[PDB]
């Protein structure tokens, strides 16, 4: 909806807000807030200057908004509009991490749908802490990567390999590295206390 | 007072084809009278300005027979393989036919009738014919067993002429020499207009099989929807590319199908002016239920009902509805025919056309595959037996596999071709040869593919200069990468449709100038061929307004035409360079049907989508969202290794082994230089040897001394930089 | 049986055996036209009964909205998208109601040339005034009446909205008819 | 061979007084063999795409009569409001219509006839009219001993297959009772068209009387200017946001004003072939030149006469303004008419 086009610039957000407000109580999600509207104050200026107009004057208004709640996600909490991050707008924020170890043995079964690799091969149960910067789309690059190279010895019909993992080791570096954990705490000391 | 029309119709002898009527045509009989002709007297019957078929003219019942209609026992309809609904012509005979000495008769079968039949058989159907004419069918002979029938014909005949189709003659008991034969068709030089069948149109076998489920619902069961109620599929549209067989298989339809065939619609009505040829059209569709099960053809529905632009119209899109919708009436009542339309380009009919109740169902032919083509050229080519000899059956996957693109029509135009150039080739080594020794071999067919390019191309326009593998130095990685992430996900779709993998939908190659990019792309187009179709962005846009739009969705519309399948946009770039980020005025609709479509087609499917850049922050965020095109690959500068294979292979002709220029040394001492750049310094080194002396033999260490002196690199704050930012 | 939609029996008392069926329509093999009644129109509840209210007051009860001096609500228009319900819901209006269904065709209603087209409009309002309660079907009305801002619009539509402006704001006060209206 | 017209214009009588003549269209001698409407047969005029008026057909002047006109009297045109300019339809009616048992009558002023008017007076004018028809306005009846005129209008007529808009009937003296009314208009039942008038527009008092003044003058009073030696002006644009009522006063200045009444619609006139939305506006000028006084009406003027040095303006706006501004100031000449334009 943020685009520039007739019925996006200020009118699709109220139509969306609209069908979800008409609704019984409502989850209405606003994936990458952050880079939808970024901050436009000095920093990483759009030119849009018509969608978040257009949620301020949707949100903070007339409108009953009985049963609704506006959830959002991001990546880079520092680029949101600091008229989100204030009470009106958003007023709750917590925060989401990659999944730890048993998250990430249930991951690795999730990945797998129709592969046998536990029977045959190696336990999914045995890479539940294998996989050690992995996010939840990274757990599933690896198992994705694995699953190519699966193609790529038999190439009609087999299982997989250890090997097949290892490859998915390197190949995939450690995606969770100390640098968000650096900018997320950074941030964190602000919107967790009162500064 | 009766009038004497001047054009006829065919409809079927409804008894069973036995005795003397087998070779009768009984007229109505103010016809037969107002013609002067007796009954039992011999006429020619055949369609309207052509040869005939001499039959005895009889009177009919006026109750059965209109005035028009004609009905020939099924043995004279197929020497002339007229099709119920074949317009006639009708002539007096002005001579008796001789009689006939010996006769040849055989099987379409091609079982032994010496080992089914006995010749009293034979007797006692030519006897019926009475005057014989070779071609007849003889039709669903029993046999002595009971469960088993057998087709015969008059293979020849012959006494020991005008306007007859085929020389007839004169059965008389006793006195003709009856002969058997394991022939399925009558004498060649008899030149008859031979049945077409399914075994010629082979190689479309699904579509086939959908057809005749299509034919069986509205002929043979239109009863079974008379309960459950719903309206049937009464109109089909079999599109497809121009050349794959459409009007072929509507010809196998309307003569394997034994409906009555309504006339073709075809571009041609009686004035092509509104008000006038409104009422000369429902004609045709009035015409439509009163006979049993039919089928009305509306081949080329684009030419009849075009797409009404923005007020091109005469009346003719809506009267063709206002007509569809009273041809849909049946299987309550009147549920006796069904409606095929045909068409190159389905998408510029009116759309109304293909709404419910309308031409509702599709056929949906497409490119011929890679053994798609094998069937077409075994069927084509078993035509000919004594003058190929090098089919065996090898060597003719060798042209399909090289053929590729052809549409089918292009493959019959390849042998006819083929056929043409043997004969000037035969003629052509020598003043005189004998004709019949002539034969085409696979170095005449693999010479006439220089000749014959695909009608595809006319179209479908594609360069693809015929990169190779070993043409590519280095690039191992990207070689295997490419391997990976496109080829496999394009040919192995049902591997993955099974083992649940995920294709990289979207690859993005982007890397410096001069780098191997779209020389990959090119490879990849022809080495383990696919389909490769590819658009520019100056071509795209035209002055006038929405013309770019239309480019686009037709862009694809004609991709839609084969699987698997590489879309190349090279310079992604120039199609959304702004308008979206800046300057949105009123004009990114290119961007926004590019970016509609990249979202319709589906994920292993079998078309894939490849493009290039080297200006990657150029290409608007919208094309780089996940599920679009968010795989990147880099195809950065080459290293030593590969920079000494391209060197080994543009200095293949100079010979850098007798003059010393040890490779290694300019393989280390080009670094940094990006592709292009070496082979320059490879032609100018060559420039340089022949100002020193032209007619060289040889180039040496110090040209390419100068060639390098003078050859400049690329920039690191913009290479090695800003694609580092970019893989962030 | 040829030509007759069904071949009727003409009923005799004596020896008709008058078997009674729980089946709600006629013997299935004719297949007579089944009404398409408002049980088969599911999934729009809400709008129907908007439609509903919006056909009967014009069309039952105008002359007490008439004795304020304003024209009545005359004029329905159906849209939204190009495959829910738009011809299917004017049929059902057609069926259900007991009013004089017209129908202004969209290319029909026009032969050639001048006094063609306002004629058949003038025609029709007329029949539908003379004989009422009386519907007026305008399905697709887009094809007659565009902007006139398109180079699509020519003459007729210039024809064919004069007459409509002309005629539709003429009648009322008394007639008892409605004009409805649905476009893509 | 002749051919009819396929749209009939609408005129005055040269007879302005009540009599005969009246419900009498005179249509040309030729029309009339043509449509087979044998003179003093009955003929129903009424405007394309709306229902006829009953007229009594006489024979024009074979020479002086153009074969378009029918000239019909002020009583019938205000039946249907037809303005002078309005294109009729022309149709035979096989028909007697029925005869009268009581017909009612009004006058716009509201006075009492029995008071103003010997009973006899009004007898002889619906005698003499020969058809009765509720909606029809006898205007500048004196009153008794001329103290003033009175209109008189029949408010209804009843009697104890062809489509018309207004009854038609019959009056046979003593026979059909002439019963008097003071309502001022026609019955409401009938649907008749009902003439606009300046009452109904609010506001604007100034400009209406400048709109009164520069469409009386130039056409009702030339001879005032040609006395003082200045021209006419031939020309008014009315200007303002939309909404504000622009076309009510284009409305009720054409049904006010007793001239030729001719309308440009904007893109009416307009046409894809190379000179014939020129042509369209050439015979509009000389058709308003033929029948004086006459009115041209321009709604939305800039649809039609745009900048003509601005980027969208080509050829085609180039030579329509050209045509507009030569047929207003060229080589050739106005005549009693005024041009009236409203534009946003
Ligand atoms: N088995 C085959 N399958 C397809 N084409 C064949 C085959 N065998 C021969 N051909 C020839 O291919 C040509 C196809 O021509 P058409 O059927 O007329 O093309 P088409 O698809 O109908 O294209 P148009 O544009 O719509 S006329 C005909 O000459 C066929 O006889
Ligand atoms: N082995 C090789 N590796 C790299 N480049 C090569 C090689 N052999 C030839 N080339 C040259 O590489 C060039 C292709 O460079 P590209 O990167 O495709 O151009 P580009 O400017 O990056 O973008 P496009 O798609 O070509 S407009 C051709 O001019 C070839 O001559
Ligand atoms: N609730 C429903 N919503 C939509 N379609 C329905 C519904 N119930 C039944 N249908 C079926 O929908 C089919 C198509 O609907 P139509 O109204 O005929 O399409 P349409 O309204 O003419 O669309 P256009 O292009 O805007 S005129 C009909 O054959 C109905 O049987
Ligand atoms: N006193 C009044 N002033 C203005 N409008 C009035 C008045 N009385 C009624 N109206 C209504 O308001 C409208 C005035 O006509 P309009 O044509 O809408 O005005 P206009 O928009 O300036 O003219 P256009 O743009 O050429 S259609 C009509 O719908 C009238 O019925």
């Amino acid at each position: 909806i943020f685009n520039k086009y007739v019925g996006e610039s200020e009118r699709a957000i109220r139509e969306i807000f609209r069908k979800a407000r008409s609704a019984a109580p409502s989850i209405i999600f606003f994936d990458e807030i952050d880079a939808l509207s970024p901050d436009r104050d000095g920093s990483s200026t759009s030119a849009a200057n018509h969608v978040l107009t257009s949620l301020l004057n949707e949100i903070d208004g007339v409108e009953e908004l009985k049963g609704v709640v506006i959830v959002a996600a991001t990546n880079r909490p520092d680029e949101i509009d600091a008229a989100l991050l204030r009470p009106g707008r958003l007023d709750r924020h917590i925060y989401v991490g990659p999944p730890d170890v048993n998250a990430r043995l249930e991951i690795l079964k999730k990945c797998t749908k129709k592969f046998n690799t536990e029977e045959s091969g190696v336990d999914l149960h045995e890479l539940a802490d294998r996989t050690e910067g992995y996010s939840g789309a990274e757990v599933v690059l690896l198992c994705q990567e694995a699953g190519l190279a699966a193609i790529m010895e038999d190439l009609d019909v087999a299982k997989v390999e250890l090997r097949h993992f290892e490859k998915a080791f390197k190949g995939i570096a450690r995606g969770i590295t100390p640098e968000m954990l650096s900018y997320y705490e950074e941030f964190a000391l602000r919107s967790g206390s009162s500064s | 007072k009766f009038k004497l029309p001047a054009e006829f119709i065919t409809r079927p002898h409804p008894s069973k084809d036995h005795g003397k009527e087998t070779c009768t045509a009984y007229i109505h009989p103010n016809v037969l009278s107002s013609l002067e002709i007796n009954p039992g007297s011999f006429c020619t019957v055949g369609k309207i300005g052509e040869n005939g078929i001499l039959v005895i003219a009889r009177a009919g019942d006026e109750e059965v027979h209109p005035v028009n209609v004609i009905t020939l026992s099924t043995t004279i309809r197929s020497v002339g393989n007229l099709i119920l609904g074949d317009r006639l012509e009708l002539k007096k005979a002005q001579v008796q036919p001789p009689y006939a000495t010996k006769v040849t008769v055989g099987s379409l079968q091609g079982y032994n009738i010496l080992e089914c039949m006995e010749e009293k058989v034979i007797q006692k159907l030519l006897d019926d014919s009475g005057v014989i004419m070779p071609g007849m069918i003889f039709q669903n002979l029993k046999t002595k067993a009971g469960d088993e029938s057998i087709d015969v014909v008059i293979t020849d005949a012959s006494d020991d002429n005008l306007f007859y189709l085929s020389p007839p003659f004169i059965f008389r008991k006793g006195s003709t020499h009856i002969t058997f034969s394991k022939e399925t068709q009558a004498n060649r030089k008899y030149n008859l207009p031979e049945p077409l069948s399914y075994a010629a149109v082979g190689g479309l076998d699904k579509e086939i099989e959908s057809l005749k489920s299509a034919i069986e619902i509205p002929l043979h069961q239109p009863t079974l929807f008379s309960s459950f109620g719903v309206s049937p599929p009464r109109g089909i549209l079999l599109h497809g590319p121009p050349g794959t067989g459409k009007t072929m298989l509507l010809r196998v339809v309307a003569n394997t199908s034994n409906a009555h065939v309504l006339t073709i619609n075809g571009p041609s009505i009686v004035s092509k002016y509104l008000g006038e040829t409104e009422a000369a059209l429902r004609d045709i569709f009035n015409e439509a239920r009163k006979y049993q099960p039919s089928i009305i053809f509306i081949d080329e529905i684009d030419s009849i009902a075009p797409n009404r632009a923005n007020d091109d119209s005469g009346e003719v899109e809506s009267r063709v509805v206002a007509t569809l919708l009273t041809l849909m009436d049946g299987m309550g009542a009147a549920g006796k025919v069904v409606v095929i339309a045909a068409t190159n380009r389905p998408n510029s009919v009116d759309p109304a056309l293909r709404r419910p109740g309308r031409f509702d169902q599709e056929v949906e032919i497409g490119i011929p595959d890679v053994d798609a083509r094998f069937d077409i050229l075994t069927k084509q080519f078993s035509r000919m037996s004594s003058d190929r000899h090098v089919l065996d059956s090898e060597a003719i996957k060798y042209i399909a596999s090289k053929t590729h693109g052809y549409v089918g029509a292009d493959l019959t135009a390849l042998c006819r071709e083929s056929v043409m150039k043997t004969i000037q080739r035969g003629l052509g080594t020598d003043a005189n040869i004998d004709k019949f020794s002539l034969k085409v071999t696979l170095k005449d067919v693999e010479s006439a593919m220089v000749d014959i390019r695909p009608s595809a191309m006319r179209e479908i326009f594609l360069e693809m200069p015929k990169v190779y593998w070993s043409d590519i130095g280095g690039q191992e990685e990207l070689k295997t990468k490419m391997k990976e992430m496109i080829q496999l996900p394009l040919e192995a779709s049902e591997t993955f449709a099974r083992l649940g993998i995920s294709a990289p939908k979207g690859v993005l190659l982007y890397g410096p100038p001069g780098c191997s990019k779209t020389l990959t792309a090119k490879a990849l187009a022809t080495e383990s061929g696919i389909n490769f179709l590819a658009v520019k962005g100056p071509e795209i846009f035209n002055k006038y307004v929405g013309e770019s739009e239309r480019a686009i969705r037709e862009i694809f519309r004609k991709a839609r035409s084969a699987a698997p399948s590489i879309i190349f946009f090279d310079e992604i770039d120039a199609l959304s360079p702004d308008r979206d980020g800046s300057s949105t005025s009123a004009a990114n609709h290119v961007l926004t049907s590019l970016l509609n479509e990249i979202d319709g087609v589906e994920e292993l499917k079998g078309v894939v989508i490849v493009a290039a850049t080297n200006r990657p922050d150029e290409i608007d965020a919208a094309l780089l969202r996940p599920g679009r095109l968010d795989r990147h690959i880099y195809v950065g500068p080459p290293d030593v290794n590969a920079r000494l294979e391209i060197l080994k292979k543009c200095t293949k002709k100079f010979n850098t082994e007798e003059s010393g220029v040890d490779l290694h040394e300019l393989a280390d001492r080009t670094e940094g230089y990006s592709g292009a750049e070496v082979v320059l310094l490879c032609q100018e080194a060559g420039l340089a040897a022949i100002m020193e002396d032209l007619d060289v033999a040889k180039v040496e260490l110090r040209h390419f001394e100068k060639a390098f002196k003078g050859i400049a690199r690329g920039i690191t704050p913009e290479m090695l930089s800003y694609y580092e930012e970019f893989a962030l």
